[PDB]
């Protein structure tokens, strides 16, 4: 994805936490949205003055390396219910017997 | 107002040598990740150009041989080799604490080889 | 002094120059 999510000078928006208070439970979203700032006053974007957010950011530059590129990352995760299947596939293509 | 005792003022080198740029300071440290200023390049006869924000992420425009690393408080720039471009005054600049004042700089002097004067 | 004037870059930095 470096053609869509990366820009020129850097895309810093992606972070990650190093340790969290609280537990995780399966199938659940941290409502923790927000990009705090490290003082009182929000920067609404840019760092600068005393604004930086004390999660660790990655580095996704458009001349970095093949390993160090931001890649988007869908996990495709299954489970099953009391109900019945609906997504299926591939099945290709029109067989009959 | 902290006076940012640069050592040394002034020194004449030559090429392929190993120069030593020590900038004292004291704040601030752990700005997001790290705890390292910016180093800066000012030529008495050009406008200055960034040579590497932070100590830590890449940056174009400048040549390989600025690099070094340094302590908390303390930060060292080693010019290793040093090139025919290096006849300028080296600065630091304090990012975090108001007022953001520099270095007191090392004017580095170029001894290269030998050239006749245009007739 | 031959003055200069920059502008603020990302983290902070004199980035932009005349």
């Amino acid at each position: 994805s470096n053609n869509l999510d990366s820009k020129v000078g850097g895309n810093y928006n992606y972070l990650y936490r190093l340790f969290r208070k609280s537990n995780l439970k399966p199938f659940e979203r941290d409502i923790s949205t927000e990009i705090y700032q490290a003082g009182s006053t929000p920067c609404n974007g840019v760092e600068g003055f005393n604004c930086y957010f004390p999660l660790q950011s990655y580095g996704f530059q458009p001349t970095n390396g093949v390993g160090y590129q931001p890649y988007r990352v869908v996990v495709l995760s299954f489970e099953l219910l009391h109900a019945p299947a609906t997504v299926c596939g591939p099945k290709k293509s029109t067989n009959l017997v | 107002n902290i006076v940012l005792t640069q050592s040394p003022a002034s020194l004449a080198v030559s090429l392929g040598q190993r120069a030593t740029i020590s900038c004292r300071a004291s704040e601030s440290v752990d700005s997001y990740g790290n705890s390292f200023l910016h180093w800066y390049q000012q030529k008495p006869g050009q406008p200055p150009k960034l040579l590497i924000y932070l100590a830590s992420n890449l940056e174009s425009g400048v040549p390989a041989r600025f690099s070094g690393s340094g302590s908390r408080t303390d930060f060292t720039l080693t010019i290793d080799p040093v090139e025919a471009d290096d006849a300028a005054t080296y600065y630091c600049q304090q990012n975090n604490e108001d007022p953001f004042t520099f270095g007191s700089g090392t004017k580095l002097e170029i001894k290269r080889a030998d050239a006749a004067p245009t007739v | 002094a031959i003055y200069y004037c920059a502008k603020n870059g990302g983290a902070h930095a004199m980035d932009f120059w005349g």
